[PDB]
């Protein structure tokens, strides 16, 4: 099993770190869901290669520019979060999150995801957005801006149902595994 | 870690830390309320013990073990008794609070409603001071500190058997060189994140409210003059780049 590095990145409301605690844990979060996530190292085998996988957050770090980017050093794979509820957290994607992860991470893959997809028909979020004459992102608006950002893929899941999680991870670990 | 302190924060929250006939004598905002001060305290005496694996495992294994020249065990790991000192001075409190707090008669069943006043104590004072002073060296010096353990990887034989050794238990799978130094840089931020979730459910008494507030402002300062106090060291670095900054 070779070892390697994944960190995920993106503005405090992107559902982060329940991404990575949904994950990690064996048996959903039921009864508490963890405030934060301190790491962990995944056992994973895809397309017949085991790798141990680390996982780390940046949550919390988002305030403080000196402090953040020593989150990055000998980074494999960056997962670039944004929330689908949240059509701001994809605007900040190509000029704020993208141009530190390229200095500090080149040639790093970049999967660009959109969490929280199980809201993009949930009623409550579409009044709410529509007061601020918004909408839940579009799957063609998640695309493009992964297409603009350079990103090696663009993929959508749900920490609350589990939908596409693990898919997530399986291809976070083969774009790690690619020279 | 101690067996005592592990089993008391096995459980994955207080709701299941605590008996059930006990939980079922509570409102549903003070269950909210101490499942995250459960979270902070169990988070403590993790990054605790990673700070004891530094040290003991790591540190002093090199030290009784290995050849290295002098200086390469204090660059691998800078600051950690000082670090170990703050954090487990800060756990020894956090503890003391819980067991003050015990049921008569049990050693799981309690509440903590005052920590607010722990949390404002710990970051001002000298206490802040020596945080501050210690994580601004600490996370300076964590690029090196990388870069010299994979150096002495793979230029020494007897340092990889050392780390392979040590590292090849199951309960060490999160916590290699590399792993126990990114945990502490990671720390200091995880408190803000912890504090402002405890203080969403402590509103029922305002003294609480209001402790808890002023300890958000001083952990936020204390970050502020961390990061503002940062500068990569690197080995070999001359005085024109340094100056050229
Ligand atoms: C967070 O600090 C930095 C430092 C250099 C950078 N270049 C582009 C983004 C960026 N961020
Ligand atoms: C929303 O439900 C819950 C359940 C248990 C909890 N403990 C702390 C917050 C909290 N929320
Ligand atoms: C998981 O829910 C969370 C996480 C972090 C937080 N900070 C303040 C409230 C709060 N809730």
């Amino acid at each position: 099993a070779i070892r390697k590095k994944l960190v995920i990145v993106g503005d405090g409301a992107c559902g982060k770190t329940c991404l990575l605690i949904v994950f990690s844990k064996d048996q959903f979060p039921e009864v508490y869901v963890p405030t934060v996530f301190e790491n962990y190292v995944a056992d994973i085998e895809v397309d017949g290669k085991q790798v141990e996988l680390a996982l780390w957050d940046t949550a919390g770090q988002e305030d403080y520019d000196r402090l953040r980017p020593l989150s990055y050093p000998d980074t494999d794979v960056i997962l670039m979060c944004f929330s689908i509820d949240s059509p701001d957290s994809l605007e900040n994607i190509p000029e704020k999150w993208t141009p530190e992860v390229k200095h500090f991470c080149p040639n790093v893959p970049i999967i660009l995801v959109g969490n929280k997809k199980d809201l993009r028909n949930d009623e409550h979020t579409r009044r709410e957005l529509a007061k601020m004459k918004q909408e839940p992102v579009k799957p063609e608006e998640g695309r493009d801006m992964a297409n603009r950002i350079g990103a090696f893929g663009y993929m959508e899941c749900s920490a609350k149902t589990k939908d596409g999680v693990r898919e997530v991870f399986e291809m976070a670990t083969r774009a790690a595994l690619q020279a | 870690s101690m067996e005592m302190d592990e089993k008391d924060f096995a459980a994955d929250s207080w709701s299941l830390a605590v008996d059930s006939s006990f939980l079922q004598q509570h409102k549903k905002e003070v269950m909210k309320q101490q499942d995250v001060i459960y979270e902070l305290i169990q988070t403590e005496l993790h990054h605790v013990r990673t700070l004891k694996i530094m040290t003991r495992l790591f540190r002093t294994g090199m030290l009784e073990e290995l050849h290295l020249e002098p200086g390469v065990v204090q660059g691998l790991f800078p600051c950690v008794d000082e670090l170990s000192d703050i954090h487990t001075r800060f756990l020894s409190q956090l503890l003391e609070r819980r067991r003050q707090a015990l049921c008569p008669g049990s050693t799981r069943n309690f509440v903590i409603h005052r920590l607010g006043d722990l949390l404002i104590s710990q970051f001002s004072g000298p206490s802040a001071e020596q945080m501050c002073k210690t994580y601004s060296e600490f996370c300076s010096r964590h690029s090196k500190a990388l870069k010299l353990y994979k150096e002495l990887y793979a230029r020494d034989k007897r340092f990889q058997q050392f780390i392979r050794k040590v590292t090849r238990p199951a309960v060490l799978k999160r916590h290699g060189v590399q792993e126990c130094i990114l945990l502490v840089t990671q720390r200091i931020t995880k408190y803000p994140l912890l504090i402002s979730r405890i203080l969403q459910h402590s509103h029922g008494i305002e003294e609480e409210r209001q402790d808890l507030t002023t300890a958000l402002g001083l952990v936020k300062e204390l970050l502020s003059n961390v990061d503002e106090g940062i500068y990569q060291l690197e080995k070999g670095a001359r005085l024109q780049e340094i100056y050229n900054r």
